[PDB]
């Protein structure tokens, strides 16, 4: 949730 | 053995981890290595080893202990984020579905950090803030509970892993192989995944066979690694909630 949205930031 | 075609490949997918993880992760285990041993020019870590150490050490929270634990979230958070970098540069992942290369990185993040920690570990601490400074594993011991306890199986999971001597040719292609692991819980297109395991599995036993002349089974050891990290990081994960519901 915290951990997805930093990984989907990231992956952008 | 022999150098054909197929090997020559490897070693090119060998290189060009290694080149994209030594861009991902400025601080390598070389450079940690020359630190934590005195062999570097560079600038010199400040031990924090007691509580007077620790605020000269600094030189928001009243206290220490979980200070301490605030600066440890924020360093994962970017960890989590050159983990992400990297595996953008693991030939397939990126073309893989995006919701599974998002499972792939949220139930691998733990297990990559507690690998990259050990990389900053000997038997004194670890390496914080880029070098910069040294804080003794029995110092984060003496941290009022439950934070005393919180790096412990970090140090115990780096001090038998560090005695593999790996280097970061070697790590490189070990957290590749950790990333694309095709029994993430919930992974729509698990085929594709277990393809790319098998191309970055060959991979790592090459890397092994000609880099580790003394250890004849280390891929077979660095499985087992890959499988003790599975339950350390279910311990992290569960231990971390308990912080999440009983400070604040
Ligand atoms: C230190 C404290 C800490 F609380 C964590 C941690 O794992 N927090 C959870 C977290 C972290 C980052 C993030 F984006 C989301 C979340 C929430 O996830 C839920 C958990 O369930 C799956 C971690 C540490 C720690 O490991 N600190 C750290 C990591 C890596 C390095 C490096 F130097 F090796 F790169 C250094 C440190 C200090």
């Amino acid at each position: 949730m915290g951990l997805e949205a930093i990984i989907r930031k990231a992956l952008m | 053995m022999q150098l054909n075609p197929e090997s020559a490949d490897l070693r090119a997918l060998a290189k060009h981890l290694y080149d994209s993880y030594i861009k991902s992760f400025p601080l390598t285990k070389a450079k940690a290595r020359a630190i934590l041993t005195g062999k570097t020019t560079d600038k010199s870590p400040f031990v924090i080893y007691d509580m007077n150490s620790l605020m000269m050490g600094e030189d928001q929270s009243k206290e220490v202990a979980i200070r301490i634990f605030q600066g440890c979230q924020f360093r994962s958070v970017e960890a989590v984020q050159e983990i992400t970098e990297y595996a953008k540069s693991i030939p397939g992942f990126v073309n893989l579905d995006l919701n599974d290369q998002v499972t792939l990185l949220k139930y691998g993040v733990h297990e990559i950090i507690y690998t990259m920690l050990a990389s900053l570990m000997n038997k004194d601490g670890v390496l914080i803030s880029e070098g910069q400074g040294f804080m003794t594993r029995e110092f984060l011991k003496s941290l009022r509970k439950p934070f005393g306890d919180f790096m412990e199986p970090k140090f115990e999971f780096a001090v038998k892993f560090n005695a593999l001597e790996l280097d970061d040719s070697d790590l490189a292609i070990f957290i590749a192989v950790i990333i694309l692991s095709g029994d993430r819980p919930g992974l729509l297109n698990v085929k594709p995944i277990e393809d790319i395991q098998d191309n970055l599995l060959q991979a790592l036993e090459l890397q092994l066979k000609l880099n580790h002349p003394e250890s004849s089974q280390l891929f077979a050891k660095l499985l087992q690694k890959m499988t003790d990290l599975r339950q350390i990081v279910t311990e992290h994960v569960q231990l971390l909630q308990v912080i999440k519901k009983t400070e604040t």
